[PDB]
């Protein structure tokens, strides 16, 4: 003429192509977990990922990993960078709520956004109370048993506790006319 | 210079709005017909090779007016496109003396064309390494028209 | 390493990178080893492509040179890195001028040379008992010393050759080979080239 | 390459509906080596220009961006939002957000279920629906129906 | 146009922008809804449209 862009491209094709070698080195020298999610018993324990890893130790000395060819299975690209996996997916929710109207999803993406908060114990009380939200929604599966307690505490507040109003008022008028007829 | 901010500036507006082909189906074709072959065209045409073509050639139409792709076949082992073979689009350099296009071709995309030649220019182990692509015999050096002169000192 | 590089581009037009392997027995970022991005200065002149490659990535070129200039120290800690002799004082081409009167210039100068092979290998096919008729592919010349170890628990269901390449470094002189075609993890040359305005005008590269 | 071909069937006494089955033809060579079977319905894309995209998940989640910038904040917008979280990018921060997206589009019923467990989500959403999500004013209208007939019978 | 669902893509567009957003509104959304691209990331909304 932004005027670096060209040499901005220039420096996103080098990046992809260190985004190539570092995936190479990765898959020769780096242990590759493969995801096994698997549905074992009468399709009990749904579909949950395992994260599979396997490695020989060598009787002689040192181990030598073991990664199979289905190991490209993922492209290289071009994107901010990120000091950890954590500030990626931040920056996601960041971009979905510059991206979502103040509805339903808002409430979810803000409560997201919380779930991966930073580490001071100040807002371990927002960290936890988005917790808590999300799974007495039931979108989020408990893994702790605790939070296996909260969803049973939402189930069973939810259920009976909350009754409708009008609806059962109009039951009301059900049950009763239905004892008009049965009195003639 | 007073010409050489132009061409940065047009090659930079040129590199801002990429393109790419996008298959549609026909008329009477089904709504999802043009699915797989799409994607295996993305899956293809997404490495760096392809890109760098496509600016190499974008630049040299700025700046010559000219500029030329290639697409090869190539077997790949390990991570496949389909049936074990995979096509990607290297770069040209210099189409406008290492591509000789047929005289009689009337049309921009050279469809026209009837046949075409393409000067390779490469150094004595690039000769060895083409020689055993190929199943040449490395040992007879050849020989061509010289696309290219020596205006230029070069060492 | 990626600043450097910017500012290189910027400034003379060519950047590199390098990416070596390396043991942390702390804090390990995986199999107990860790990857880092160390910079190369001057890449223009420390870092020699292959003449034959057309691309800017330089993903074509089947080799690479490598220039090294280190101090006195420099070159014993190189030694025992790499497990050299230190007393033969090495020599390579100069990459660097003498035009500014520098009260002192670098000597001491040794080259890696990177090499890119793309040949068929034998792959073992077996059978992973944990994840059943998993058909898992293992390449035999990265698992030769566990052959053993494998088929106890494995079944080799059949013999493949899958084609892949494979990156040798070289440690050189003018003189002599200290080191000759040491197998580097990756599968392409770790140099990665920055370059701005790039581009080939009568068969010679120009940026 | 192998270009599979849609072979959408409705076998049996009108079951299985219309579902996609991609057949693909291959012979494996007695001798050696593999060839290909691609009939002459072969030329059913014409190729178009578009913007360069790296995979078809890009490109379909451009489609979905550019029909909500089309389309006003209704059901549809919902739908395309639900959609757009459908093919959202690898990491597992935005796992639970695909997920929901996912159960939300079953449980209207848009979506067609594939693996059991979404299966199961239409069921309970079918369950929910229907008699627990009894209309209020209706059933209170029914009511006075009832009675009132009784108001007949009783004379 | 390059075919003809372009060139129907199209005639929906214009009439779209004819429109104000009543029920010929919500038929002409649905309409190109019905005459969208080959990609299945948009069958989804290619049935609901037509069930619809």
């Amino acid at each position: 003429v932004l005027e670096t862009y060209v040499f901005q491209d220039n420096l996103a094709t080098a990046m992809r192509r260190d985004g190539e070698i570092y995936q190479s080195i990765v898959n020769d020298i780096y242990d590759v977990p493969r995801n096994v999610t698997i549905t074992l018993e009468d399709g009990s324990e749904k579909d949950v990922q395992l994260m599979a890893e396997v490695v020989d130790l060598a009787t002689g000395e040192k181990q030598v990993l073991n990664d199979i060819r289905g190991r490209y299975e993922c492209y290289t690209d071009v994107g901010p960078s990120f000091q950890s996996m954590k500030q990626q997916n931040r920056a996601e929710i960041l971009e979905l709520l510059g991206k979502t109207p103040q509805g339903t999803p808002e409430y979810q993406l803000l409560l997201l956004q919380y779930f991966t908060l930073l580490d001071g114990k100040g807002v371990e009380m927002m960290r936890d109370y988005a917790n808590k939200q999300l799974i007495q929604m039931g979108v989020k599966k408990p893994e702790t048993p605790e939070e296996q307690q909260w969803l049973v505490e939402a189930q069973q507040a939810k259920q009976g506790q909350q009754d409708p109003a009008m609806v059962q008022a109009q039951g009301v008028l059900l049950q009763g006319q239905a004892e008009l007829a049965k009195a003639q | 210079d007073v010409v050489r901010p132009v061409v940065r500036k047009l090659v930079s507006e040129m590199r801002q709005n990429p393109i790419d082909v996008l298959y549609r189906p026909k008329d009477g074709a089904r709504p999802d017909a043009a699915d797989v072959l799409m994607g295996m065209y993305r899956t293809d045409m997404r490495h760096n090779t392809a890109k760098i073509a496509v600016n190499i050639a974008v630049r040299e139409q700025i700046e010559a007016g000219v500029g030329a792709w290639r697409l090869v076949t190539d077997y790949e082992d390990q991570s496949p496109t389909s049936n074990n073979q995979v096509i990607r689009r290297e770069p040209i350099h210099s189409a406008c003396s290492h591509v000789i296009w047929d005289s009689n071709s009337k049309l921009m995309d050279k469809s026209d064309a009837r046949h075409c030649t393409v000067i390779h220019s490469m150094s004595q182990n690039g000769w060895e390494d083409f020689a055993e692509k190929y199943d040449l015999d490395a040992d007879d050096i050849p020989s061509f028209q010289n696309p290219n002169d020596w205006v230029f000192p070069w060492l | 390493a990626v600043n450097i590089a910017v500012r290189e581009q910027i400034e003379a037009g060519v950047g590199a990178w390098r990416l070596v392997t390396d043991y942390e027995d702390q804090s390990p970022t995986s199999n107990n080893q860790v990857i880092r991005r160390e910079p190369i200065h001057s890449a223009c002149s420390h870092v020699i492509w292959d003449s034959n490659s057309k691309l800017m990535d330089k993903s074509d070129a089947r080799h690479c040179t490598v220039i090294h200039s280190m101090s006195q120290n420099g070159w014993e800690d190189f030694a025992e890195k790499y497990d050299l002799d230190a007393d033969d004082i090495p020599s390579f081409q100069n990459p660097n001028d003498w035009v500014f009167p520098w009260l002192t210039q670098d000597t001491i100068q040794i080259a890696e040379f990177y090499e890119v092979v793309e040949k068929k290998e034998t792959a073992f096919i077996y059978q992973d008992p944990v994840t059943g008729e998993p058909v898992s592919y293992f390449k035999r010349d990265i698992k030769d010393v566990i052959d053993d170890l494998a088929d106890s628990g494995f079944i080799k269901i059949a013999e493949r050759q899958i084609k892949r390449r494979r990156v040798y470094k070289s440690i050189i002189t003018c003189t002599a080979v200290l080191k000759d075609k040491q197998l580097i993890a990756g599968e392409h040359i770790p140099i990665v080239p920055v370059f701005g305005e790039w581009g080939f005008v009568e068969d010679k590269e120009v940026y």
